[PDB]
C-alpha cells in the first residue's frame, strides 16, 4: 500500500465492526468491544459518494439518431460513418476502462491514508502514556476506563492526568 | 495493561475490482457504471409513438401498396420501424427517386395527413380503371398502388394532359408521381397510342421533363416494365403543373406534412410494448442514468456512450480480506 | 520552553473550485482554463481579410446580379461571409449546378481576377442587346446578369454558334454559362426561331450536352422561365468549345483563379472590425492559448476545443480558511 | 486530505502569514513572528505552474474550417457531420471536466503532503531536544535564540549545539 | 555502535521521463509506448497478398489497357496498391462511371475470375476488327482495350443489335460496356452509318438509355473523341440485355466476383516484401502491440492509434541520480 | 516525491545495489554489504508491470482501412473526413500525453512510498532500542549479529533481548 496502513502496520480487518468503515477496538478492565469514528467514516462515505456521482453526472448526453441510411452506391460515406462510430467506441472504451483503474487505485489509497490518519491522531494524544505495539494497537501504561477510552475516541485526552501514572509503569518496571 | 487499536471494516464480500497496479482485488462495497439491461421492447420516444410499418417499406406505404395498410392511424411519429428486408416495397418493379433522403425526412413527422388533390373524375378523356398489374395483387386480382392512378388511353386516344393543383392548405404537401417505361413499341401504342411521349412537371422550384425508356429488361415480380416514381414538397400557395401525352402515373392523394425534428429509421423486429423512454435501441428501451452501456450501437435518443466493456465496476468500500 | 510551528498560507479569497470528492471548496489561488470572451467583430484570418458579400449570394456575385453591388476587385480572401438569407441570389429564376462544391472551392482563394474572354463583338449574326428581363432590373429598366450575355435571334434567324476560347493565361479560369428554358413553343421560336435546340460544351475533360425543358412553371420574380447555369475550371493551354442553336447564355467574363488552401463559408451579420486573429466565430474572434472554449462551434482557424461548460477552474493555491 | 496536514493536526489557515505558502511560526523570548521556507514553496510554485502549463501546452490544435455546406437533399451527410461534432463535444467536455476534478485533488493532496513534509523535517531536526504538542508545534527543551532557529529553518542544527543542555531543562521539568 | 541503512536502486542510466509537475526527470528503467518502427515493405494482410497494379489504374486493369501488363490470375487480394498518379489509366480518353464506388468495392475480393461471355464471333453483322486507335498503342501499332470490342459498321450498314447474356455461374458478374462520342456528323456516319443512335441496357435493376454527345472537344492522347464506360453487377440467374444501333463498345470478358470484407486503395511505391502483417502503412508494415504510433495515418488493418508524438515514455524504475 | 523518501531524509541511491530496487546496508563488526528486500521489490515490480500492461491492453483496436476515396467534386465530404481524422488525433494525442504525465507522477511517488514504508518497517521494530541518525540510517544501542541484521530485514526482530542491554548505553553514556 501507498500509506502502509491497510496492509502495512495494520494487517487484518474487523468483521465484528458493523457500524462504520474506520474505528477502534478497546480492551480494558471492563471488557472489550468495537467503536467506529463517526466523523472520519462519514468524510469517507460522502467522498466516494461524490466520486461516483461526479463520474456519472459530468457525462454530457444529447439526442442522437443512429441508423444505416446509405445505399449500396454510397458505401464510401457508409465507411466514413463506420470509422467515426468505431473511433468513438475506441475513445470511450479506453477512457472508461482507465478511469475505473485509476480511480479505484486512488480509492483504495484513500482508505489507507484515512486509516493511517486515525492512528496518528491517537498516537499524538497518548504520547509516552502508551506503547505502540506495532500492529496498530496501543498498550496503555495506566488504567483507562470506558470514558478514558471514549476520551481518546472523541479527541479529548487529558495527558496531565495520567502523565505521572504512566511514568510509574514505565521506568519502575525493569 | 489496557489496549486500544486501529482497524477497518470487513464483511461477507466476494466482489472484485481492478486497479491500475493490481487486479482481482476484493473490496467491501462496489458499484458498476455500465448499463447492460433493457426492457426488450420498442417504446414511445418522449411521449410520441413510433410509426411501425409491419412488413411494408416506406415506399410501399407512401404509394399505397395493396398489401399495406390503407389508412393513416398516426398523425405524428418520433421514429420509423422497418424490418430488415420488408416484403412489400414496390409491387410493380421500378424505383423511387431520392429514396434515402425522403426516408430521413419522414423519420420524425409532427403532422401527417393524406388528402385527395386530383380526383379520378379529373381525367374524363383517359381510362382510369384499367391501370392494374398482376405484380400488385389484391385478394386474388391484379391491382395497383392506391395513392396514384395509372392512366391509359381511351377510345384509341391519349389527349395531352394539362392539369394544375394549387396548395391552398397552410402546410407543405408531399406529392408523388411516376413515369411508366414500356417494353416495346407495340405495347407503347397499345397503352397510350402515342409513340413518342413525355412528362413535364413544374413548380416554383421543380423543372422536370422525362421520356420513357422503351427497352428489354428482366422480369421482376413477373413484369419486364418499370415505373420510376418522383416526389417534391409543394409549399403553401405554390402550384404544381403536370403535362404529359402518355406513360404518366398521375397523383390522386398527397400528404400534408409538418416536420419540426429529425430522427432515423430503425431496423427491428421487436414488438411494441406500450411504454415510454428517452433512449431506444433495436433490442429494447433503456431506462438509466449511467454514462456507459454495451447494449447496441444503433440508438435513438439521449443514451449513454456505447463501449466495448462487460464490466465497469468502481470500488467504493475498503479492501476486504477473509 | 521555546516553540516552533508549521503552517500554511491563507488569505481573503472566495474562489471556489470543485474536486472529485468535494464540491464548492474555497482556495487561495485558482486559474480558469475555459475561454469565454470574444471581440465581437469579424477579423482578418492570419493577415488575410475575408470576402464579405453584404446581401449578395455567391451565385449572384459570380454572375454579376445587377441588383447586387458592382465588382469591387477583391484580389484574395481567407474566408467568405454570407448573410443567413442573402436577398439577391438569382434575379432570373433558375439554378447554378454544383453550387455547394463551387462555394467550398471559392471559400479561400489566393488570386482572383475577372477577365473578358468572349467580347460582345464575337456575336455578329446574333442579337446581343435584347437579353434583358424585368426580373433583373437596373435603374428601373430591365437588365440581366452582367458577366453573361443572353443571346437572341437576329433577322428572324439564329445561326448555329461554334466558338472556342483557348486559355493562354498561366492560371486556371473559372467559366460559367447557362441554358434558358422556354415557357412554350411560340416563346421558343419568338426568341430563337429554332424549335428544337441544344448546347454543347467541351474541354479536355468536359463533354456536356444540354437541351431546353419547355414546360409550365410557377412564376418566380415575375417569370415562368428558368435559367440553369454551369461552371468548369479551364486549365492553362486548354480550350473550351461551345456549340448551340438556341437558348444559350454565353460567357463574356471569366475569372483567373489560384487556390492554395481551404476554408468554409461563415454565416454571420457581424460587422468587420479591422482586426487580426487565428480563430474566428460568427459572433467574434478569439485571442487565446487556452485548450477549451464554449463560445461557438462554427469556428474557422486554429481554435480551442469546443466544450459545454461554464467554467473549468484549476486550483493552484492551497485550501483557504477564513 | 490524504497525508493529513491541511485538515489534520495543523488545522490552521494562517491569515497573518502573507509572505508565501509553507512556513513556520516561532515563539521565543525575543519576539514572535512568521517565516517561510524558500525551497519548499518554490518547489510548489514551480509544480503547480508546470501542471497548469502541461494541461495547456499538450493540446494539439490544427486549422479547421467548420461550416454548414450541405443542402436540403444532403441531410443524411449533414446528420453524419452533426453526430461527429456532438461526439467530439461530449468527448472533450467529459475529459475536461474530469481532468479538472481529478487534478484538483492531486493538487490539494500536494499542498497537504508538503506541509506534513516540513513538519517531519523539523521533527528530525529537533528530536529529543523538543517535545510534540499536537498541533504541529514543538516545545523546546532549551533556550533557542533567533540564530538557533535559522539553523533549523535552513536545516543545519547539530547535536554539539544542544546534546546535554537540552537534557537538563527536560529533566528539570519532572 | 552498529549501523543499518535504508536505500533504493541506482544505475548508469540517462533515460528520461516527464511528469505532470516535473520536467526532464532521469530514471533507472523506462518503457516507451509509442511505436515508431516499420519494415519498409508492403506485406500480406492476414495471409492474403495485395493486388499490386504496377503503373496501371483500376480502370485500365479492368478494361484491359494494352499498355498495362496482361491479366495475371490473382484470384484474391486484401488491398489494392496504386501509384499516386497511375500512368496507364484510359488510353482512349473518356470516363468510367461510378469509378470511386467501383474502386472501393474491388479493394478486397475473395474470388475474382475473368471469363468470356460474348466472343467476337457473336457479331456476324458487324465489324469487330477495325475498333482500334493510336491512343491505345500495342507494339507501336494502333490497338484498343482488350476486354471490350469497338463495333463498326459492316458493308456500310449497322443493323440494330439485340443480344442477351444470362448469368449461369454461381457467382456475381462484373460487366463493363461503353458508348463512343463521335466528333461530328461525318465521322458518325463513317463509323456507324446511322446519324441518330442509342444504347439500351437492361437487367433486373438497370434501366439505362444512352445517346452519343457529338460535339467539339479538346485533344487528349491525340483524340477529340470520348468513350464513357459503365458497369453493373449481374446477380446469378439474372440476364443483361443490350440493344444499340451505333456507338456501342460491347463487352467481351466479364469478371466473376465474390466479396466478403472491405478494404481501401493504398497509394504507395514501396515494393512487395514477401512478408505478413496485421497493420500496413504506405511506408511499411507494423509489427507491434503498442496502443499508439506516429508512422503514417493512411493505415489498413488492426493498427495502433495514430497520434502526434515523438515519444510517450513511461517510468518503471526509480529516479536515478549520478 | 510526496512521501519524502527519495528526496527527503535519504539523499543517496546506491549504485552497488544490483540485485533489487529497495534494500538495506548494514555496518557491524563482521563487515558490510548490501541486502535486498525481495518482498518489497516484488510488490513494486508487479505493480509497474501491471500498470504498463493495463495501459497497453485496455486499448481496443479494430480493423480499419484509411484511404482517400473521394474525387475533386466531393471536397466537402473529403473535408468531413479530414475533420474526423484530425479530431481523433487531437483526442488520442492529448489523452495519451496526459496519461503518461499523470501516471509517471504516480510511479515516482509509488517508489517514494515504498522506501518510506520500508524505513518505518525497520523503525517500528527497533523503537528506542536504536537511535535515528536523520539520513535514513539507524544507530543501534547494542551489538548486532549477521543473524540480527537478517532479523531486521526479515521482520522477526526481538525487542526484549537487547532492550535491557540498550539501557547500558542510553542513560549511561551522557
Ligand atoms: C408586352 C406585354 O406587356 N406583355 C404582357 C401581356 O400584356 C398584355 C395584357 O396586358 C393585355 C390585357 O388584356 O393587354 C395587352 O395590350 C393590349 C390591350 O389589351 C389593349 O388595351 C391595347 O389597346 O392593345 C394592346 C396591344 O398590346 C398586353 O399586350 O400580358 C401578359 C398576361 O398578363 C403578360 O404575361 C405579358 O408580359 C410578358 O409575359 C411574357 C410571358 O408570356 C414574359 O414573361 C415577359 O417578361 C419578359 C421578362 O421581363 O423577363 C420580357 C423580356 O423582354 C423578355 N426577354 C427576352 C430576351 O425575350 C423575357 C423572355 O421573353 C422570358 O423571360 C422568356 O422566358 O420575358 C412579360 O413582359
Ligand atoms: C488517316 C489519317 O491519318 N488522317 C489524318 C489526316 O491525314 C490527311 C492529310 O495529311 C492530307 C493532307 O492534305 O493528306 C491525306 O492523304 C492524302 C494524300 O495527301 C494524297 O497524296 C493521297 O493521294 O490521298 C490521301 C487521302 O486519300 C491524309 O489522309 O490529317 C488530319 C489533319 O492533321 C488528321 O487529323 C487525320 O488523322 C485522323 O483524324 C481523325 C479525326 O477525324 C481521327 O482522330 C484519326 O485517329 C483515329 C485514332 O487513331 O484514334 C484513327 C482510327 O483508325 C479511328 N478508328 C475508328 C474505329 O474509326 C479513330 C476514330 O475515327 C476516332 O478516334 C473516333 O472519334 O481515330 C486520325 O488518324
Ligand atoms: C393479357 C394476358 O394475360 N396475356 C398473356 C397471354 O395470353 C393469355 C393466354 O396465354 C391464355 O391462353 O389465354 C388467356 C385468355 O383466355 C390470355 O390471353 O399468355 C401469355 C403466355 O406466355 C402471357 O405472356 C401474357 O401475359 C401478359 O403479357 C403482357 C405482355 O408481355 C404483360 O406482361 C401482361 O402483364 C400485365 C400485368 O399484369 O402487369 C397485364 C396488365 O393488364 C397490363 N396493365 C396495363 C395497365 O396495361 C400490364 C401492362 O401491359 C405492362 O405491365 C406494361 O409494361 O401488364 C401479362 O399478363
Ligand atoms: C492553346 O494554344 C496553345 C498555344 O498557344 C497550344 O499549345 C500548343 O499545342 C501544340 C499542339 O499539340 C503543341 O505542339 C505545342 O507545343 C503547344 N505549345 C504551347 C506553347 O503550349 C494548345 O494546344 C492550345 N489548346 C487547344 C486545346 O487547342
Ligand atoms: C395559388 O393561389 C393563390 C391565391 O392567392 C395565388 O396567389 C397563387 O399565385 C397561386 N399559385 C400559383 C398560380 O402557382
Ligand atoms: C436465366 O436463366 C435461368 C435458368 O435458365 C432462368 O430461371 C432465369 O429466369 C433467366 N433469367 C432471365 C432474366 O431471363
Amino acid at each position: 500500500g501507498l500509506f502502509g496502513a491497510i496492509a502495512g502496520f495494520i494487517e487484518g480487518g474487523w468483521q465484528g465492526m458493523v457500524d462504520g468503515w474506520y474505528g477502534y477496538h478497546h480492551s480494558n478492565e471492563q471488557g472489550s468491544g468495537y467503536a467506529a469514528d463517526k466523523e472520519s467514516t462519514q468524510k469517507a462515505i460522502d467522498g466516494v459518494t461524490n466520486k461516483v456521482n461526479s463520474i456519472i453526472d459530468k457525462m454530457n448526453t444529447q439526442f442522437e439518431a443512429v441508423g444505416r441510411e446509405f445505399n449500396n452506391l454510397e458505401r464510401r460515406i457508409e465507411n466514413l460513418n463506420k470509422k467515426m462510430e468505431d473511433g468513438f467506441l475506441d475513445v470511450w472504451t479506453y477512457n472508461a476502462e482507465l478511469l475505473v483503474l485509476m480511480e479505484n487505485e486512488r480509492t483504495l489509497d484513500f482508505h489507507d491514508s484515512n486509516v493511517k490518519n486515525l492512528y496518528d491522531k491517537v498516537r499524538l494524544q497518548l504520547r509516552d502514556n502508551a506503547k505502540e505495539l506495532g500492529n496498530g494497537c496501543f498498550e496503555f501504561y495506566h488504567k483507562c476506563d470506558n470514558e478514558c477510552m471514549e476520551s481518546v475516541r472523541n479527541g479529548t485526552y487529558d495527558y496531565p492526568q495520567y502523565s505521572e501514572e504512566a511514568r510509574l509503569k514505565r521506568e519502575e518496571i525493569s | 495493561g489496557d489496549q486500544i487499536c486501529i482497524g477497518y471494516h470487513a464483511n461477507n464480500s466476494t466482489e472484485q475490482v481492478d486497479t491500475i497496479m493490481e487486479k482481482n482485488v476484493t473490496v467491501t462495497h462496489a458499484q458498476d457504471i455500465l448499463e447492460k439491461t433493457h426492457n426488450g421492447k420498442l417504446c414511445d420516444l418522449n411521449g410520441v409513438k413510433p410509426l411501425i410499418l409491419k412488413d411494408c417499406s416506406v415506399a410501399g406505404w407512401l404509394l399505397g401498396n395493396p398489401m399495406c395498410d390503407e389508412f393513416i392511424r398516426v398523425p405524428e411519429w418520433s421514429y420509423i420501424v422497418e424490418r430488415a428486408n420488408p416484403a412489400n416495397d414496390l409491387c410493380y418493379p421500378g424505383s423511387l427517386n431520392d429514396y434515402e433522403e425522403l426516408k430521413h425526412m419522414l423519420s420524425r413527422i409532427n403532422h401527417f395527413e393524406k388528402i385527395q388533390i386530383i380526383p379520378k373524375s379529373s381525367w374524363p378523356n383517359h381510362e382510369t380503371s384499367l391501370g392494374v398489374s398482376a405484380a400488385c395483387p389484391y385478394q386474388g386480382a391484379p391491382s395497383f398502388f392506391r395513392n396514384v392512378v395509372w392512366l391509359i388511353k381511351k377510345n384509341d386516344a391519349y389527349p395531352t394532359i394539362k392539369i394544375s393543383y394549387n396548395n391552398t392548405n397552410r402546410e407543405d404537401l408531399l406529392i408523388l408521381w411516376g413515369i411508366h417505361h414500356s417494353n416495346n413499341a407495340e405495347e407503347q401504342t397499345n397503352l397510350y397510342k402515342n409513340p413518342i411521349t413525355y412528362i413535364s412537371v413544374g413548380t416554383s422550384t421543380l423543372n422536370q421533363r422525362l421520356a420513357p425508356k422503351i427497352a428489354t429488361r428482366s422480369q421482376v415480380n413477373g413484369q419486364r416494365g418499370r415505373m420510376d416514381f418522383f416526389w417534391t414538397i409543394l409549399k403553401p400557395n405554390d402550384a404544381i403543373h403536370f403535362e404529359s401525352n402518355g406513360n404518366f402515373i398521375a397523383p390522386e392523394y398527397a400528404y400534408k406534412i409538418v416536420k419540426k425534428g429529425d430522427s432515423t429509421i430503425m431496423k427491428s423486429g421487436v414488438e411494441y410494448g406500450h411504454c415510454n423512454t428517452k433512449c431506444q435501441t433495436p433490442v429494447g428501451a433503456i431506462n438509466s442514468s449511467m454514462p456507459f452501456h454495451n447494449i447496441h450501437p444503433l440508438t435513438i435518443g439521449e443514451c449513454p456512450k456505447y463501449v466495448k466493456s462487460n464490466k465497469l465496476v468502481l470500488a467504493t468500500g475498503l479492501r476486504n480480506s477473509p
